[PDB]
């Protein structure tokens, strides 16, 4: 039943007891279901260190995982390019998931295209696939450039994209002289962040190697940065200007902070902003370049290295307070411009911050996870802090990046109960935070069924979520927030103090039994 | 007429040769055999930015994925179950990671060894690993992505051999992404996949007590609860819903239902295939049903009525009389601020039609529908609710819709997430018809209240009238 | 009553022109003899249905589109003696997934029935290398229930036969399939029959026949037809009837036992 | 550096060819290397005087990675310090090859392998070449010089024809090119009915000829080469003529593949 003055969604309407009727009705008859008791001796059983211990010799099953794949990271490159159409060599439910990802994240319309490789495709090869698909894409969106990525399908039957597109060139289908740079984007290895590395390296490949012959190193008095694979639009506009206001020339490498925030004027602007042609021929002749997340732009620091003959800095990414002053100094020295009193300012301000909220930050205990880089920044701020992080988490981290989480912690006396893990996965979390229970989580969306199930033990065994990382999806306009450089601090900062303050006063709310220290002031 | 054949032909000459022929034969001006107007379930044209998914997405995020106490693996790389975990609103009742695993994403993830060695051993292994962690899981299905069709992996020996070793029924499905065109033939797939190994296990045990008045509800998958408030009408006309496929719905289910008297079917594309298996082995009738808005749930339980005896028919007008207030209450409140407007549809396979007369009953006529992967007999039912004179367009891209979109102008737009943003950005309101935008249930009287709700709240917006600046 | 056969063996030691032969033998002994090319090369069937084997499975399921529009009256050519052929087809090398070609074809003849008519024999021809799971499709459950491989002397030959009944170990351990025998093609080679006499016993198989090297199966492979069909009378064409008695008369079905290939080196040696 | 590329039939004798060649040039001043391209990993044994049974699939797998995979675990020396690496894959009828080609040759691209003082990589490529990764040798920066390894029985033939006809669209992509039509025997008719007829119709030539000799069986039983099991022989002087005449082959005209018809014609007009 409904009633026009208050209508009810799902929820609370199938709460009815009509509902509730019908929902007992078709469970008792039909459903087979086992009994409420078992159910929840299976419940608690999954809680219990003995089903850690089991669900750690896992070597086959993946539960929950935290990851994507590579053509995922390689369209979101190829988005950093003015007018630059991602074009995913290979089958097409994969670019429909691709884009129902980045609009779930963003809200925001992402451009895409496949070949649409069939079965036949697969078993005789898709260069015709390729000369159909570039033709039609130049001629319907009018790109400046397209750049190429792969599904699994086409890396496993090893579909020579560099072939193609010749063929394409040679054979009239599209101009010569017409950028197409390409990558291929194997999704059995890595994860999306190999696949930005590998389509940045592809572009940089494309329109840097042939061309070195009248390039000299610092002639533009420029800096390169590579951003890596970002979903945050405030890290981008947070290094541009950090950089402006040191008076800092600079060349923001796949900046896609302007395609993925238009704005909504009745018009729909397909391509925005992005980095010029031009800036990418002329990257040799730079001073230097900067990589804000060296852990997964391996390909390109060597591409970098070997090619442009740039001395790649060994900096961390610019998140906290150490590794942001880190940063500024190494620009400074590169650049030779000094560090403006704005940003020492600003840098005071986070101090001052942090000597406010010290005293309830210090000794919570966290989980984390996310993409390497981010996840060893959150650990040092959270080490900066006075915070514990415990259960440190990266799906996608290797060996080394392990060993130097290993020693960042090692470095502080917060990091004596922080054990990190790689190649686990979230149910390995769900139970890590069962039995060595953190006060908080920070990571992305899919922590919330971790949280609900921590509140099926008991409200005193819950672990609330602090959403940080990517992909966020039950929260609105949180893509628009900052992680790097002092700014990113404070707005973590802040985010981590008003959650332990929101659930301090959760837990104070009750009358005259914990409202004695439900206090005014915090 | 005329003016939408001349809209067609300047939409298509910006497309080459080969694709402007090939586009031109899936657009038409509706004339209530769609044959000779319309072509569809054909390969989409490359580089063009369709909307269609893969097999996969139409087998494990469709059919096999609402079943909520069987754990579905997608067999291959990560990203396929990444993208696809918790993204389809299938609603059900259960204790996820104890006895239910619909917002679980389960893999193999794929490494290179495993391409280059094989992967049959480490599925093994992987059922073993999920027996050991999973216990009261009700049975495994396995879907296979691109991969493991490309490389010839047996998964079907290894679900044999592991179901007769731990007792318990393993679905191998073959819905590697590049086969078909769209989510049709994954659809197709796992029908056949249901029909092999779950349909018939019970076909020698004669245990169940079965009623004159048992019905089966079929291809709906409790979208936003959809499914439940449907079934509430159904059993307050006195009849037994013994299963639901396959939102909300049991492995014991689906087991159960060639025991039914009738299969009231809700989703043809997705389910007619084993409708028609069911009626040509077990000799179940079934037949057709719509619940969107009040006519059409009249005339829906009016014809489910028609099948039985005198008592269901008593009851099926008792309900009609029950529930006539309420929705000619949420007419008169919503209506006014709805009539005469425009809608123009892009939805996958059922929903372009279906949705229809729940429009109209609000004094709201759709100029424009169409589908993503729908056959030629989904278009011969659609003529015949259409108007004259409209558009239709069968696997449209993206320049094509907005094209279409800018001359015809619509008041709303109900398609899916891949457009709702541009089409918002064009200053157009726009309604997800595949999520229901996190809302609902729309099925039935009950939800017919939150669609009025959400499109008056949608279309009269304000937001709407702020996107040009005062100052240009 | 169908005895379902695959032919596998090193690449060039003759499985097509053998297969053929014996289709032939068998054709003219009397029995309904289904050829399936495995081979993306289209050549399984072409001393039987002479001409060039023009139609293919896979090309004729490109032009209509997919693979369930086609029919399979389209596919299906018979030819000499009443043998029905069909080829698998697949892409120029260099290009494309022969594997799932092949598998492309074997669930399209399944699905249509091609084998379950009353027929007598099935013989797959696959490709000598295998290397992928596609190529195995003969070899799965419900298919080709005999397997024969095609050796002969110097080293790559039972080197082959080796790792091919390594490959086979798991499809007979998963199902019912089971090697037959071992088919000698003779090149020119010396200690070649005590050579494969000795490895059949150490592999737990058979010699089921040695074929000689003669130049009447070139001659006729010049001409696109079998020896059964080019000529009766010629030596080299009795023991291809010989062979397909031998073979139809055969019972020994054996999992295969791989060995260590040092031991097959020291055999070598020895032999 | 000459990078070539040994394709043909299957079992017309490319690694047998290929080694004894790679030998020849060897003890005759050059540096070469042999990579092999099918998973049964046997085209570097007569060198290695050994089944390697150490590849770079099986120890990619066991590291885990290729990133873990260091370059002198796989490369090893042999007769006249010819390098070998054999890259090798899964058993028969299970797994991807074409995927283990991939990725061993992205890994010997990576790990400084190539760039060494050596003359002539020879990448030697089994007969069925049923997907594009096992077309990765004769891709951009790759290979350029194929040389097509058949006989002159008509099966030999026709698979040469589909290879060049494989082989044309790389060619027209990038700059590999077919150096010449290499002619092992079986003691047919042919011997110039076919092969030079073959050779002229594909726009190419015959280089050398090297016919039945039942000499280099023996050798393969003695793990040989036959200029080290007989270095005094007519086999050992016609692989010294073979590897002659590729350090001087210039004829690297693109394929031009004849079609079926002319094929079966051919055969009749010799
Ligand atoms: N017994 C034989 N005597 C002479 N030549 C033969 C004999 N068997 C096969 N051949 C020749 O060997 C060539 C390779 O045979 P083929 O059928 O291609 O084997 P596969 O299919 O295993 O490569 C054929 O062209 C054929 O003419
Ligand atoms: N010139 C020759 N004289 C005698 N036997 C040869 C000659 N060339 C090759 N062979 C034999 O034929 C077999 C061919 O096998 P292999 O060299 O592996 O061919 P492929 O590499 O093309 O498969 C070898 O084992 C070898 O004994
Ligand atoms: S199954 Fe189909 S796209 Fe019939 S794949 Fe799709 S929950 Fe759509 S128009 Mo999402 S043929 Fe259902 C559908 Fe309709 S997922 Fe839902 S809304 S009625
Ligand atoms: S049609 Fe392979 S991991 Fe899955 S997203 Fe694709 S690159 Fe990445 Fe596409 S979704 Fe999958 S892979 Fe195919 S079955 Fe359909
Ligand atoms: S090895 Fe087999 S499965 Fe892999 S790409 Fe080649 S033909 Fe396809
Ligand atoms: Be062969
Ligand atoms: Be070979
Ligand atoms: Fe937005
Ligand atoms: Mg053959
Ligand atoms: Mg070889």
């Amino acid at each position: 039943s409904q009633q026009v003055d208050k209508i009810k969604a799902s929820y609370p309407l199938f709460l009815d007891q009509d509902y509730k009727d019908m929902l007992a009705k078709k469970r008792d008859g039909f459903e087979e279901k086992y009994p409420q008791d078992k159910i929840d001796e299976v419940f608690q059983w999954t809680t219990t260190k003995e089903y850690q211990e089991l669900n750690f010799q896992r070597e086959a099953l993946t539960v929950n995982p935290a990851k994507a794949c590579q053509p995922l990271g390689a369209v979101l490159c190829a988005l950093g390019f003015e007018k630059t159409m991602p074009y995913v060599h290979g089958s097409q439910g994969c670019v429909a998931y691709f884009r129902s990802y980045f609009n779930r994240h963003f809200r925001e319309p992402v451009s895409c295209v496949s070949d649409s490789m069939t079965e036949d495709a697969a078993v005789f090869g898709g260069q015709q696939n390729m000369k159909d698909g570039l033709q039609n894409c130049k001629a319907t969106y009018k790109p400046d450039m397209i750049a190429v990525s792969t599904t699994c399908m086409a890396e496993v039957i090893g579909d020579d994209l560099n072939a193609f597109i010749n063929n394409s060139k040679k054979e009239g289908f599209i101009p010569d002289e017409f950028p197409v740079p390409f990558a291929h984007t194997p999704s059995f290895v890595g994860s999306h962040v190999t696949g930005w590395d590998n389509m940045f390296e592809g572009i940089a490949r494309y329109f840097t190697l042939k061309s070195m012959d009248d390039k000299v190193v610092g002639s533009n008095k420029k800096i390169n940065i590579v951003p890596g694979f970002e979903t945050y639009l405030g890290n981008f506009r947070v290094i541009k200007r950090m950089l402006s206001e040191m008076g800092v020339g600079y060349s923001l490498l796949s900046d896609p902070e302007e395609v993925l925030d238009t704005p909504a004027d009745g018009q729909f602007r397909m391509y925005a902003g992005g980095t010029t042609q031009e800036e990418m021929k002329d990257a040799p002749n730079a001073l230097n370049t900067v990589l804000l997340q060296p852990w997964h732009l391996e390909k390109t620091k060597k591409f970098v290295e070997g090619t442009w003959k740039h001395e790649v800095p060994k900096l961390n990414i610019p998140m906290g307070l150490d590794w942001t002053d880190e940063f500024l100094m190494k620009v400074s020295e590169i650049s030779g411009q000094p560090i403006p009193a704005s940003l020492t300012k600003e840098r005071g301000r986070l101090v001052d911050m942090m000597t406010d909220s010290h005293t309830w930050l210090h000794g919570k205990r966290f989980a984390l996870w996310g993409d390497p880089d981010f996840v060893m920044g959150l650990v040092k701020f959270l080490l900066e802090l006075g915070c514990e992080p415990v259960h440190i988490l990266c799906h996608n981290g290797n060996k080394r990046w392990k060993k130097a989480v290993d020693a960042i912690l090692a470095a502080s006396p917060y990091g004596k109960n922080a054990t990190v893990y790689i190649g686990k996965d979230l149910w390995h979390l769900r139970s890590l935070v069962f039995t060595d229970k953190p006060d908080f989580m920070i990571g992305n969306s899919y922590g919330k069924f971790i949280q609900r199930d921590t509140l099926h033990k008991g409200k005193e065994f819950e672990v609330p979520l602090i959403r940080i990382g990517f992909p966020i999806f039950d929260r609105h306009h949180l893509h628009r927030s900052t992680t790097l450089g002092y700014e990113g601090a404070m707005q973590i900062l802040t985010t981590l103090v008003n959650s332990i303050l929101e659930r301090l006063d959760e837990e104070t709310r009750g009358m005259q039994a914990t409202d004695y220290n439900h206090d005014l002031v915090r | 007429r005329e003016e939408v054949e001349s809209l067609i032909q300047e939409v298509l000459e910006v497309y080459p040769e080969k694709a402007r022929k090939d586009r031109n034969k899936h657009l038409a001006v509706n004339d209530p055999q769609s044959k000779k107007c319309i072509i569809s379930n054909k390969k989409s044209q490359p580089g063009l930015m369709t909307i269609r998914g893969c097999a996969y997405a139409g087998s494990k995020g469709v059919v096999w994925g609402p079943i909520k106490d069987m754990i579905h693996i997608s067999h291959g790389p990560v990203g396929c179950g990444q993208y696809s975990r918790a993204g389809r609103r299938n609603y059900y009742i259960g204790t996820t990671g104890v006895n239910a695993f619909v917002t679980m994403n389960f893999t193999s993830d794929f490494q290179e060894k495993d391409i280059v060695f094989g992967g049959d051993k480490k599925l093994a292994k992987l059922i073993d690993e999920v027996e050991t962690l999973f216990p009261l899981n009700k049975g495994i299905s396995v879907q296979s992505e691109c991969p493991i069709g490309l490389i010839g992996d047996d998964i079907e020996s290894v679900s044999k051999v592991k179901g007769a070793e731990l007792s318990k029924t393993i679905v191998p499905v073959r819905c590697e992404g590049f086969r078909g065109v769209s989510q049709s033939l994954g659809h197709h797939i796992a029908n056949d996949a249901v029909r092999d190994w779950v349909l018939g296990k019970r076909d020698e045990d004669t245990t169940f007590a079965s009623t004159p008045y048992d019905v089966a509800i079929i291809g709906d998958y409790n979208i936003g609860g959809d499914a439940w408030s449907s079934r509430i009408l159904l059993e307050e006309m006195g009849l037994r819903c013994v299963a639901q496929w396959s939102g909300d719905g049991s492995i014991s289910e689906i087991e159960l239902t060639p025991k039914v008297k009738l299969n009231l079917v809700h989703c043809y594309r997705s389910m007619n295939y084993i409708s028609r298996h069911m009626e040509e082995k077990y000799g179940i009738p079934w037949m057709e049903y719509n619940f969107f808005g009040p006519t059409k749930t009249i005339e829906s339980l009016r014809a489910i009525a028609a099948k039985f005896d005198e008592s269901i028919q008593k009851k099926c007008e008792e309900v009609i009389a029950k529930y006539k207030p309420e929705w000619e209450a949420v007419v008169a409140k919503y209506r006014p601020r709805l009539e005469g407007k425009r809608v123009m549809l892009y939805i996958g396979g059922l929903r372009p039609r279906h949705v229809i007369g729940a429009y109209e009953d609000l004094g709201m006529e759709v100029v424009g529908t169409g589908y993503e992967f729908a056959h030629n007999d989904d278009y011969d039912r659609t003529m015949k609710e259409m108007g004259d004179s409209t558009l239709l367009y069968d696997d449209v891209t993206g320049y094509e819709f907005e094209e279409f979109v800018k001359r015809i102008k619509p008041d709303l737009i109900g398609s899916g997430i891949k457009e709702k943003f541009i089409f918002q950005k064009m200053g157009i309101p726009f309604r997800e018809m595949h999520s229901w935008d996190y809302s609902g249930p729309y099925h039935g009287f009950d939800g017919f209240a939150i669609f009025a709700r959400d499109m008056d709240m949608t279309l009269n917006n304000p937001c709407w009238k702020k996107l040009q600046a005062p100052w240009e | 009553a169908m005895r379902q056969c695959a032919i596998y063996g090193k690449g060039g030691i003759g499985k097509s022109t053998t297969t053929q032969n014996l289709v032939a033998a068998l054709a003219e002994m009397g029995k309904k003899v289904m050829i399936v090319g495995c081979d993306p090369k289209a050549d399984s069937t072409r001393l039987i249905l002479h001409s060039k084997a023009q139609n293919t499975i896979m090309e004729m399921a490109a032009e209509a589109g997919t693979v369930e529009d086609l029919e399979l009256e389209d596919v299906l050519k018979a030819g000499y003696g009443g043998v029905k052929c069909v080829e698998s087809g697949g892409p120029e090398p260099g290009v494309g997934c022969a594997g799932r070609g092949v598998i492309t074809a074997i669930n399209f003849l399944e699905e249509e029935g091609a084998y379950e008519d009353d027929l007598d024999f099935v013989f797959y021809d696959v490709l000598g290398d295998v290397v992928c799971g596609g190529f195995a499709m003969p070899i799965r459950e419900n298919k080709a229930q005999e397997i024969y491989i095609v050796c002969s002397g110097e080293m790559m030959a039972m080197y082959a036969a080796n790792n091919i009944s390594k490959g086979i170990v798991k499809y007979a351990n998963s199902g019912s399939v089971r090697l037959g025998g071992l088919i000698c093609n003779s090149r020119n080679t010396d200690r070649e029959d005590e050579l494969i006499i000795a490895l059949a016993n150490k592999l737990g198989t058979q010699m089921i026949h040695f074929v000689p090297r003669d130049n009447v199966v070139q001659r006729a492979e010049i001409r696109r037809m079998t020896v059964i069909e080019y000529d009766p009378k010629a030596k080299q064409a009795d023991e291809y009837r010989a062979l397909a008695r031998k073979v139809v008369d055969n019972k020994l079905l054996v999992i295969p036992n791989p060995i260590t290939m040092d031991e097959l080196e020291e055999l070598l040696m020895e032999f």
